[PDB]
């Protein structure tokens, strides 16, 4: 089996930079080509045979590469670049693919604002309590969010889940919720969200009392 | 014009077949290849096998076994059967032709596959009520399978929407937030419903989000 390793598996790159990835491959190939892919849609082609551009891929795109080790190149990284690029062997079966490069932009530094949502009136009724902790717009991605229920530290009762890169802004957001039973959130009152990230000197809470 | 449209059933129990149809159109089955790649949910892409014009077939030998490809050129029709389903056969599929290079040149949507054994399950739909700027949101708890789509006022709000991907929880279900900023000024004269659709359960269901 050709594996196709990629380099590097996530990259960023300010409004024109030059970006280069790498395809490596296990045997030797005389041709490699490339698909561009958005956000869980569709792959397109962008590249066929190394170097030839498939219809509609700008001319800041190029490929190279021979034998063992073939690339992508952009000239100057542009905002709707923004994709996952898989390498593609059709040389010998099985046909291969890489493992993707994610290819994402670079900006400022951006603090999270941070929101804490009680569990609705609605939920309550029906046996169990979630509890949503909110940060938005932040960049980079690398954002710690604890939990506090009357001052005891949780672990393992909630999870993270994370948007995609902003495509006005290029920021990120996250939600962190905390499950409980009905019955243990209604013997407890102070629930709180310590978030750390980068962007902030000191570490941010949110809470609210339960009444 | 080249089109290719997969249809399949979007949740099939291990052991049974899964079976997807292909209809393409805008290039003749006799003289040209269709492959078929997969993606499993949040990885990279895998081929499975091709039907080339002369009706042969290679596959991909992890699979060499349990997977056939066939077609019908009249009906403009190529079908894939898998047989034995795993847990891990719970993927998008694709089908594709190759044109340039004998590269994959035109895609499919694709069709999500979810191999479990479970029955389908409707969210219920609570509301994340606001406390400059305010949030707001709906959570979406306990479905099964995905996908569910939210939109806020039938479409008419997308300025400051972040709908998240969802997350799976420990009874097994699916469970997905979508919150919105606005002005808090708003939070008086405005009015936001979240307009979240289950396919699979047949579930529709409208939130009206208010202040708390
Ligand atoms: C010819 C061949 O061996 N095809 C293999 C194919 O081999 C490729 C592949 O490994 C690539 C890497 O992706 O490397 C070589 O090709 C190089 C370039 O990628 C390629 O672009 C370039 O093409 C030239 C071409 O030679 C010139 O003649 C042309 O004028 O210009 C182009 C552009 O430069 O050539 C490069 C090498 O010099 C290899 O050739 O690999 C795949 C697997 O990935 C298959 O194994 C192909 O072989 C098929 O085998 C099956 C049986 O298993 C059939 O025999 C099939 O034939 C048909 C079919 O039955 O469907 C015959 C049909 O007539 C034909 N239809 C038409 C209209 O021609 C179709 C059709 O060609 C395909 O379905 C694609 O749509 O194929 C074999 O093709």
């Amino acid at each position: 089996e050709n594996v196709l390793t990629q380099s590097p598996a996530i990259m960023s790159a300010s409004p024109g930079e030059k970006v280069t990835m790498t395809c490596s491959a296990s045997s030797s190939v005389n041709y490699m080509h490339w698909y561009q892919q958005k956000s869980s849609t569709s792959p397109k082609l962008w590249i066929y045979d190394t170097s030839k551009l498939a219809s509609g891929v700008p001319g800041r795109f190029s490929g190279s590469g021979s034998g063992n080790s073939y690339s992508l190149t952009i000239r100057t990284m542009e905002a709707e670049d923004v994709a996952t690029y898989f390498c593609f062997q059709a040389s010998g079966y099985p046909l291969t693919f890489g493992g993707g490069t994610k290819l994402e932009l670079k900006r400022t530094v951006a603090a999270p604002s941070v929101f804490i949502f009680p569990p609705s009136d609605e939920q309550l009724k029906s046996g169990t309590a979630s509890v949503v902790c909110l940060l938005n717009n932040f960049y980079p991605r690398e954002a710690k969010v604890q939990w506090k229920v009357d001052n005891a530290l949780q672990s393992g009762n909630s999870q993270e889940s994370v948007t995609e890169q902003d495509s006005k802004d290029s920021t990120y957001s996250l939600s962190s919720t905390l499950t409980l039973s009905k019955a243990d959130y209604e013997k407890h009152k102070v629930y709180a969200c310590e978030v750390t990230h980068q962007g902030l000197s000191s570490p941010v809470t949110k809470s609210f009392n339960r009444g | 014009q080249v089109q290719l449209k997969e249809s399949g059933p979007g949740l099939v129990a291990p052991s049974q077949s899964l079976s997807i149809t292909c209809t393409v159109s805008g290039f003749s089955l006799n003289s040209y290849g269709v492959s078929w790649v997969r993606q499993p949910p949040g990885k990279g892409l895998e081929w499975l096998g091709v039907i080339w014009g002369d009706g042969s077939t290679n596959y991909h030998s992890a699979l060499m076994s349990r997977l056939r490809i066939s077609k019908d050129n009249s009906k403009r029709q190529v079908f894939l059967k898998l047989n034995s389903l795993q847990t891990d056969d719970t993927a998008t599929y694709y089908c594709t032709k190759p044109g340039s290079g004998y590269a994959f040149a035109y895609w499919g949507q694709g069709t999500l596959v979810t191999v479990s054994s479970a029955s389908t399950k409707g969210p219920s739909v609570f509301p994340l009520a606001p406390s400059g700027t305010a949030a707001l949101g709906c959570l979406v708890k306990d479905y099964f399978p995905e996908p569910v789509t939210v939109s806020w006022n039938s479409g008419a709000l997308t300025s400051g929407v972040h709908t998240f991907p969802a997350v799976l929880q420990s009874s097994g279900l699916y469970s997905l937030s979508s919150v919105v900023t606005v002005p808090s000024s708003s939070l008086g004269t405005q009015t936001y419903i979240c307009n979240v659709n289950h396919k699979p359960s047949n579930t529709k269901v409208d939130k009206k989000v208010e202040p708390a």
